[PDB]
Order: C-alpha cells, then structure tokens, then sequence
C-alpha cells in the first residue's frame, strides 16, 4: 500500500527558498507528482518526476523555479521552489500514481496530507483577544485580531460550550496580518447564570488567551 | 495546453438525488480524464481514472464516463459523505490541468438569517482601533448583502467578509462582516448601521447602534 | 513522390550506466536503477526512537554488578538495543565465573 | 536484440527525442523533428515500473537482531549459528545476482518489442500508401501535411482518403 | 548520535528501503538482506545507442 | 502483448469459440461460425499443464515437525531456532511471490506467440490468394467452400488449385 | 518454437552444415552446399557462454564443514540442526531445478529468435528481387553467381545493381 | 576473474607424444585456444574449442598431430599433440576468450 508523510508547515518571506519532504512508509518507484492549491482557488499541477525514466517534467509556470526530486533508497520525495513570493502562500500535496492496476502514470493515485506554506513579510505576531460582550435567543463571541501566522485555536468553557458554536475563517487584512472571529449563541437565561470563556490558542507565538466575555450593561 | 472547463459550476442537492458534472476540453483528450473530490482540510481523493474504472475503496454510486472531449461524472444517489468539490483532470498531455472546481450543496429550506451587531470593546478602544463586527448565524442561501451604515453615509473597502462552511446539523452558513475604523474616525460618528438584504427577509433588515451609549 | 518520410525509433543518451545481462556483461543503457545498498551514515542511532543503551569503559557483567569504574541509571531508562565496545575491560573486577551472562545479555538487550 | 528492432533493423537511437523512449522523426515541405509515441511510451514506463516496485515491495521484512553471543564451550551451537548466518548469505546472493542478471535481459527485450510493435503498427495503417526503405523509415507517395503526420501519431490515419492519391503516384516511380 | 532510524549496524546506520545490503551481515532492526554481491544494477531504460558509426 | 497479437491487431478475443483457446471465425455462402484450431490448442494446453506440473512436481519434501520446545534459559539457541524459521519463511515468500510474477508474464506472452503463429501459418498457406484486411482476417479472392474451408484448418489449402481463379479476381477489384 | 522459425516455417534442420548454429544452402550455376553464418553463430555461442559462466560463477562459496556432533541430551539442538540442513537442501533443489527449467526453455527461444532474424536480415537485403517459397527460402529472379551469393553472406549485396534484371524476370514467369 | 595455471615443463625425445594442463582458478565455460612461440619466431595458434558447441577447430598445420581437449568439472583444459618432433621445441601458452563483454569468443582475453 505505502503511506505518504509529508514534512510539516512551514512559514517564509518573499525572496526566500523551501523544500517539502514526502517520505514513504515502505519503499516504492511509484511516479510523483506535486499539486497546489491556494486559499479560495482550484487544485494546479505543478510538476513531476519519473524514478526510472529521470528526468522532471514541470509546468510552463513554475518552470525556473521550482526544482522537483526524489531519493531511491529513502523512497523520499522532494519539491523545491526558489524566489518565494506573496503568490505561492498556499498548501502543497505530493502524490504518487499507483492504482490497483499498477504505476499507471498520470493519475494522482495516493495522495499526502499537505503542507501549508505562507510568505508575507510580517513576522510571528501573537494574537489579541477583545470580548464582544452580548446585548429569544442572545449572542456573544471573541475576537482574534492581527496575529501571524495561521492558524488559533478557539474553543469555549475550555470545550464545554461546542453547540452553537461557530469559528469563522481567519482573513488577511490589508497588514499582512490574519483576524478571526468566535461567536456562539446561547439562551438569554444562562447570561449571568453560567459564565463564559473563549479559549483562544495560537502556539506560533506561543499565546493563550483566556478572555471573560462579561455581558455589558449601560 | 488543454482547458479543462466543469459544468456547472456550482450546485446543491438533498441526498439520494440523481448527480451529473460534466467536463469539457479544448482539445481531444481521448480518455485520459480522472474525476478527484476535494474536501474541506482533507487530502485530494481520486475516484475515476481513464473515465471509467472506480477506484478500490470508492462505492460503486460514483460512475464516470466519456471520451473525445466531453467527460461526464454521475452519482446514483446522493449521500452525506460525498457531499464535496469534484475536479476533473487530464493527463492527455503535459501540462497536467486540473478543472475549474465544481462544489457540492445539501439542499435546504430557505431560513431567514439571525443578525447581531458588537460595538468595539471598551478595552480594544484603548488600543486606538474600532472594529464594529456584525453577524449572520444560521441563514440560506449563502448569497446575501451587506452594507455598513455610517451615519447614513456607506463606508466601502473598509470591511471585510468571512463566511463559515454549511453546517452538518442543520445546513446553513454564518457570516462576519468586519469593518475596521481607527479610534479617531470612530468617534467621528455616532451611528452605525448594518443593513443586510438576503432572499430569506422580505425587505433589509438593518441593526444599529449610537456609539456612547 | 514527394519524399514526406516518417520514420520510427528509440531514444538515447549519453549515460555511462553499465548493466550485466544473462547473454553479455556491461551493455550500456539509457536508464537504470540500483537495487543495492553499500552506504551507512556511520554512527550508531536510535532504533525505534529510543536511544540505545552504552556502557563504554565496563562490559555488561561491570555495569549491572556496579564496577567502580562503570555509571548507573538512577531515573527510570530506557533503550532498544546495548552498545559495548570491544575496549570494555572493568567487568568482573574480583575474579570469577558470572552464570548466564549471554542470555543475560539477551534478556537486557532491549 | 531478440526481436530484431533495436540494434537490429533499426540500427540507431536517436538522441534528438528526449521527451519519451519511442517516436518518431518526420518529414515534409513544413519542416522536420523529432515527437514521442505518447500511448507506447507511458505503457513502457508503467510496466518498468511495476517491475520495479514489485522486485522491491514483495521484500517484506519484520523486526529481528542477527546477532548472537556464545562463550568459548559452546562451539558447536556457534558454528550452527554460523552455518545458518553462511547459508542465508549464499542463498540470497545467488538469487538477488540471478534476479538482476534474468530480469535486465527480459528489461532490454521488452523495448525491442514495443518499438518492433511500434513499427508495425504504423505498416498496418499505411499499407500500400508508404514505401518500406528500412531503417524503421517510410516514404510517402502522398504529399503529408501537419495534420495527415500527427494523424498517424493519433492513430487516425486515413489510408482511402489517399489511396487513390497515392496509387497514382505508385505506378510512375516504377517506370 | 541523536538521529532517528530503522536499521543498525555496527559500521553505522542504514536509512534505506532498497531489499539488499552489503554493508554487515550482522544488523538489528527492520534491515534488508545481506549479500555478497558488489554491483546490483537494474536497467529500466533500453540499450544506449548514440553512436554515429 | 509481447508478440503484439493478443490485444494487438486482433483487438479482442472471441466468446463465441468454446472448445478451444485459439481457434477461426468463418464465412462463407454456407454460413458463418466460430471453430477451435485443435493442433494448436492441445499443444499449448500441454506446455501450460507442464508448466503447472513443473511448479508442484518438483516441490518434493520428507516428514518433519517445525515445533522446538525451549525453556527460560534457553533463549539464545531458542533466538536461532526462530531466526532459523524466520529466515526461511523470507526466503520462500520472495521466491513464491516473484515465480508467480515472471511466470504469469511468461504464460500470457506464450499465449500471444501461438495466436501470432497461427495467423502467420494461416497466412503462408494462403499467399496472394487472400488479403490482409487487419483484425487478424483473411477475405478471399476466390469463392472458398466447407471443404475448402476445413482445409485451410486441416492444413492442406492448395494455392494452384485456384491461383489462377484468384489472380483473375484480384486484378479486377482494383480497377 | 516461441518465434515460429525453429520447427514452425523452417520444418528442420541441416546435418550438412557443422561448421556453426545458424547458416545457409544455396545453389547456383556453380554447384551447391551448406555454409554458416559466422556473425550470427559467434554472437549467439557468446550469449549462451555469458549464460552457463553466469549461472557457475555467481556460485562463489568459503571454506565450511557441515558436520556437527551432539549427544544424546541433545536432541533439540540436533533436530535444530538438521532441520536446517533439510531446509537448504529443499531451497537449493527447487532452485536448482526450476532454474533449469525455466533457462532451457529460454534457449531454445533464443535459437529461435536468432534463426528468425537472419532469416530477415537476408528478406530485407533481396526485397521483391527474389521470392518467398517457404521453408525459409528464396529464389533470385537473376543469375547469382559465387561472388553474389556470398555478398549476402557477407552482408553487401546490391538491390540497384540487379533490381532491373530481376524485374524484367519477374513480369515473365507470372505471365 | 578465475586464473589460468598451466603445467610444467616437460622435455621429451622425437616421437613421444606430450599433454599440457591448464587449470582454472575458478570455474567458467569459457573458450580455450592454444598458442606456440618458437624460438626467434613469431606466434602461432595451435587450435580451438568451445565448450558450449562441442567440436575442436585446429589449424591446417597442426591437424591430425594436436588434440585439444577440456573437461567441464575441473575447468581444466588439455592440449595433447602426438608425433613429436624437433620443430615442435618451444613454449606453448594457454588462453580463455574473455574481456568485460563477456565470452567475446576469438581474442585470447586472460592468457596463462
Ligand atoms: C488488485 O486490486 C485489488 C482490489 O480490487 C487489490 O486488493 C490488490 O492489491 C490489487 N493488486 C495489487 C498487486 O496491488
Ligand atoms: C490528429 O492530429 C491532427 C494534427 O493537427 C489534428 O488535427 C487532430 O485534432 C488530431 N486528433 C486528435 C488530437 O485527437
Ligand atoms: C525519534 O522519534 C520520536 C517519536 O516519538 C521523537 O520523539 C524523537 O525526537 C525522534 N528523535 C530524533 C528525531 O532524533
Ligand atoms: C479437410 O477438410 C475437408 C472439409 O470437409 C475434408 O473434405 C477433408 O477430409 C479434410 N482432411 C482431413 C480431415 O484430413
Ligand atoms: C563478399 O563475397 C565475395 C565473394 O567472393 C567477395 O568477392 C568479397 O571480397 C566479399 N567481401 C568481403 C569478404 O568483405
Ligand atoms: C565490466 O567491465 C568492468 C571494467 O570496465 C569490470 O569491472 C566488470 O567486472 C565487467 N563485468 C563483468 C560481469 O565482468
């Protein structure tokens, strides 16, 4: 079968250069293959490589600068791009054509698990957690603003509170910088009953946030 | 290169339904077309090969079919797990290109949404930056409207909107609209309005709030 | 006829590999692939991620009897495998016969 | 070779194809070069490489610690231990030397019939409208545009489409 | 050293998927076989001719 | 295929011929049906069966019991008897799985070379009496009854007999 | 035979040539006898030369005495023992009799390959100058003297130089 | 690789006859010639045989006199010539077609 273990996320700015691993689980010849896929946009295929007929076929594209390449004895792939830029902030896979027929070249066949690059020149900025205290039914939430990279972890009551609960996507402000919000909707009774915390978690900068969402009062 | 170009591009359907994509290429491909289905934070999962030929592991509803230059995909009934985007590739000729994407909905009543407005925190006004965030819980379709209302006057590219993914109990989105004043125009008005228009409301509904109080 | 000839053919390159057949020995092809493995990092590793278990100046019988010239694991330890060096001397310092240390040693390999 | 296309009537490889294994080289009035059968060349590499990974992956192997410690009174079962250590190095190198020197000779064999197939391949679709010359090569008695050469590198050639063309043009180079 | 691996020898590790080795017969872990042989090429491509003449 | 015959220029295989593995397809003005060649059948019949046996046959093995008891201070002979099995248990998997694979790529190709076989003795038989039409058939240039037919799957065609009633017909066809 | 030449459209074979595998026959106003073909023979004796030094000299052993003695009281060591010996001879015979098995019957193709392609080689050299009338043989529709006839031989016979005088003869026997 | 040790050096009277070993270090099936050098005279081969074809091919000269022989176990091969005469004092050298190619039968490769 062999499982495919890509190496982890990792986070540059623009100019710089990156090499994703694909390690196998056993050892295979299988093609390989190296797809991407950016935030809000298609899958694009970006090269390959044939282990017995060498070689490295890319797209027009990437052609320059990508560099793809494997090791035999590891059964490792790797793929490198050079002249990083704010275009190439995406997740890249790395899949191997295998199919219960055999090499069949062409078809992606087993795919990785991804690999999320970012490039922006902003560096590791911690998050900012200010409580949007509540005014049928009410709703309160926290706001994760202005922090680098991706991704915070938001729960609530430390996972008490998952009902109702609604984590939006980070957005890229016009900084350079990801804001997220956390709302969650609770009966009007429980407002002063029962307490609530956001438990915002960002380890890239090694924040945790623990912020009482009191209910605001004139 | 071949342009891989997915009809429709975007649909929805209420589980058990009859499911039917069609791809189309500029040139011949003959049948060197695979159909792949992407999920959300999940790898890429490839399901026909060669137009035909249903991968080990994938139920025997995904049938694929085709050649020349029109490709076409079927499910015989619609189920929750393959509720997802599907891409059509060719591997006629390098480049390899993928589809343009064809994303999957579960059908639902129309629900009018739920619309909350929070004024900036009295502990972020210190930081010297507003954010008024107004919010849409629970609503369908996924298309709507939002305008911020400043003093009557709409403030445009100072907002930004996220949308969450449909949720699996009860299939609807929720929205955030997050428009973000420095602490000095902030003040420089006292109403803020957030007027949304959306299928499941008769007329925009519209909440404000009168900064100070 | 107005010449328009089409002809057919095989790829080659300038490739050095040399590969041995049944028929003849060091045929040249365009491709090939190494099915064998002749390198080693050269240095011993953590086999299963536990690190292995050394002992240095001391034998296993010095190390598990407490020779004075031999550490001890005071925390709780762990390894895959034990490494000792043929320069290990400060065993049994007080002559002796220790029963059973080969399957000792196994019992403790790991 | 043993089916007599490479080395054979096919005297020569061309290193002027760099996109694939087997092609072709034409030639009319808009030019000439050198194209990649793209359908036999990826059955070629796909079947190398089951070859490949089959030699590799049918190797599986568990957890297991060769060595074995014994004092100087138990020669006997040392020598056992020895022997079976000896005999396991003997097997395997005869095989895996066996394996290597079996599976290049079949390797090389299986490109001399793909570009044998190849050439036939082409002689069933022009028939009498193309002249054998050797050296895997045909010659036209058709003039043969761009679209009738990439055609035959389909494998949509029209031989009626021509035929008459072409048999008008068979019987004046003859006398 | 503090690097990871599948296989050990007493000349040093082996980070390979390759089903024959001929580094030391003696080795603990996953490890592939141990052989004499000293040349073990496979050829995928066919018989190089370039030669003009 | 190797031979290029099975799934090559015969491009599918025949449901409708069950007594035999190659065989014909005729028409004529007495009908039309599928027959088995038989010579060429049981011959390769007879190499698959000898192939089979080859495998079994020569597997010959004597009374044995693997079971070795050790006791807790037996464990290092008791690591050699287990290297000892585990050994083996590598050594024919690989084998067994490899033998399977080379052999069962030998068996198909031995399939493709007798159906590529018969069409060429088929084809020598009939010589410019009959013309290639591709898919591995055969039209004649002469009218060919059931006699004739069998004949041909006898192996006894006789090409003077009507070499002149085909060259007649063959010069008229083409204009 | 795999390739159709030895023992399929050349029904046997010549005790009159002994001088090599692979030759010709031919006859002319001059006489007639048997002559091999030196290039085809040599590159087939060194093939089959590589193939038995391949099978011996991949066998590369050490010095080692099989013989190993135990008591009474130790009779699971012993049957460990022997059943270690068991075990390699089970591989080894397997093996060994597979091997041969499956190489000699690559031979045997091999020879037929090689027959096939001289048989060929000659085909492409006369072209339509002569006439396929079985049994892997040809006949010149011009006059062939010892000086012809071994330039096929020798590999440089001239299709041009006799392409008008055996054109002119072939519109006349076919009348 | 294997190695070629022939016999030692024998001297005999006219009309004896005379056979010559030639062991090989190793085992293989490779092609056996035999070649003389006269005193002050230039080489000459002697004759022939190839063990995977049988028969023993000699020259016009020495036919009827030399037998050149090879056993297939031992890999040793034997050159036994009868009728011995003083044009036939000199040294005889033993050789094995073969080079990286292989048999390459024809060149004398390895000689003794
Ligand atoms: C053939 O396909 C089946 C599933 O249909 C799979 O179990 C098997 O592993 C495949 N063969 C190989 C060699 O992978
Ligand atoms: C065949 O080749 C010709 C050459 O341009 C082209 O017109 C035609 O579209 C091709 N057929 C395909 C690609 O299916
Ligand atoms: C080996 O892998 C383990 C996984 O549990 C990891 O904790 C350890 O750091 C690794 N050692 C390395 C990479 O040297
Ligand atoms: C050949 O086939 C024809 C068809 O009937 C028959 O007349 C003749 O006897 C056959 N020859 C045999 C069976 O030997
Ligand atoms: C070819 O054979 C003829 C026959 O005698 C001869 O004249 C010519 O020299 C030969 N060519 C060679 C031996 O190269
Ligand atoms: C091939 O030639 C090299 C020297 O160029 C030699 O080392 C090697 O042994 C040869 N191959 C064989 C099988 O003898």
């Amino acid at each position: 079968e062999v499982q495919l273990v890509q190496s982890g996320a990792e986070v540059k700015k623009p100019g710089s250069s990156v090499r994703v691993s694909c390690k196998a689980s056993g050892g295979t010849f299988s093609a390989i293959s190296w797809v991407r896929q950016a935030p809000g946009q298609g899958l694009e295929w970006m090269g390959g490589i044939i282990p017995v007929f060498g070689t490295a076929n890319y797209a027009q594209k990437f052609q320059g600068r990508v560099t793809i390449t494997a090791d035999d004895s590891t059964s490792t792939a790797y793929m490198e791009v050079s002249s990083l830029r704010s275009d190439d902030t995406a997740v890249y896979y790395c899949a191997r054509e295998e199919t219960w027929k055999g090499a069949t070249i062409g078809v992606m066949g087993i795919w990785g698990q991804g690999t999320m690059v970012t490039v922006s020149s902003a560096s590791t900025k911690g998050p900012s957690v200010f409580p949007l205290a509540p005014s049928g039914t009410a709703a309160l939430g926290c706001l994760v603003k202005d922090y680098f990279p991706e991704p915070v972890t938001v729960s609530w009551n430390s996972g008490a509170l998952t009902s109702g609960v609604h984590t939006f996507p980070a957005v890229l402000q016009s900084s350079g910088l990801y804001s997220l919000s956390s709302v969650v909707t609770v009966p009007s009774s429980s407002l002063g009953t029962q307490t609530y915390i956001c438990n915002v978690n960002h380890k890239p900068s090694n924040t945790k946030v623990d912020k009482r969402v009191e209910p605001k009062s004139c | 290169d071949i342009q891989m170009t997915q009809s429709p591009s975007s649909l929805s359907a209420s589980v058990g339904d009859r499911v039917t994509i069609t791809c189309r290429a500029s040139q011949s491909i003959s049948s060197y077309l695979n159909w792949y289905q992407h999920k959300p934070g999940k790898a890429p999962k490839l399901l026909i090969f060669t137009a035909s030929n249903l991968q080990s592991g994938v139920p025997s509803r995904f049938s694929g079919g085709g050649s020349g230059t029109d490709f076409t995909l079927t499910i015989s009934s619609l189920q929750p797990e393959d509720f997802a985007t599907y891409y059509c590739q060719q591997s006629y000729t390098s480049p390899r290109t993928f589809g343009q994407g064809t994303k999957v909905e579960i059908k639902r009543t129309v629900a009018a949404p739920s619309v909350f407005i929070f004024p900036p925190s009295d502990e972020q006004l210190k930081s010297g930056t507003a954010s008024v965030v107004c919010l849409l819980n629970n609503f369908y379709p996924r298309e709507a409207k939002v305008q911020w209302k400043v003093d009557n006057a709409l403030q445009s590219g100072n907002s930004q909107e996220s949308v969450t993914e449909q949720d699996s109990k009860d299939s609807t989105y929720s929205l955030s609209s997050t428009l973000t004043l420095s602490k000095a125009d902030y003040e420089k008005h006292k109403v803020y309005a957030c007027e949304v228009t959306h299928q499941g409301l008769s007329s925009p509904v519209t909440k404000s709030f009168n900064r100070g109080e | 006829d107005p010449g328009d000839t089409l002809c057919i053919g095989y790829h080659a390159n300038n490739s050095t590999d040399t590969v041995d057949t049944v028929l003849e020995k060091n045929v040249t092809v365009t491709h090939s692939v190494n099915l064998l493995e002749d390198k080693h990092n050269g240095k011993l590793c953590k086999l299963r991620g536990v690190a292995p278990l050394h002992l240095g100046k001391c034998n296993i019988a010095g190390w598990i009897l407490g020779n004075p010239e031999c550490e001890s694991l005071s925390t709780a330890s762990s390894w895959s495998y034990i490494v000792e060096t043929p320069s290990s001397d400060n065993g049994t310092c007080y002559p002796g016969d220790f029963i059973d240390y080969e399957e000792l040693r196994e019992q403790l390999s790991s | 070779g043993l089916f007599g296309a490479i080395a054979g009537f096919i005297e020569g490889g061309w290193t002027g194809m760099v996109d694939g294994w087997y092609g072709y080289h034409h030639q009319n009035e808009q030019g000439s070069g050198y194209a990649a059968d793209l359908k036999s060349t990826q059955n070629a590499i796909d079947g190398i490489t089951n070859k490949v990974n089959s030699v590799i992956e049918k190797m599986n192997t568990q957890f297991t610690a060769v060595g074995k410690e014994f004092n100087h009174l138990e020669k006997r079962i040392e020598n056992l231990n020895k022997k079976v250590d000896d005999g396991f190095l003997d097997i395997w190198t005869y095989n895996a030397e066996l394996l290597v020197l079996l599976e290049n000779e079949r390797t090389l064999d299986y490109h001399d019939s793909n570009v044998k197939n190849l050439y036939e391949k082409v002689r069933s679709q022009l028939k009498n409208n193309a002249k054998e010359i050797g050296n895997g090569c045909f010659e036209f008695y058709h003039k043969c545009d761009n679209t009738c050469m990439e055609s035959v590198k389909n494998g949509t050639y029209d031989y009626p489409k021509y035929s008459e063309e072409a048999k008008l043009n068979r019987e004046e180079i003859d006398s | 050293h503090d690097c990871n691996t599948t296989c050990q020898t007493p000349k040093g590790a082996i980070n390979t998927s390759l089903p024959f080795q001929n580094i030391h017969p003696i080795t603990i872990g996953k490890c592939p076989k141990y052989v004499k042989s000293t040349k073990l090429r496979l050829a995928t491509g066919l018989r190089n001719i370039p030669s003009i003449a």
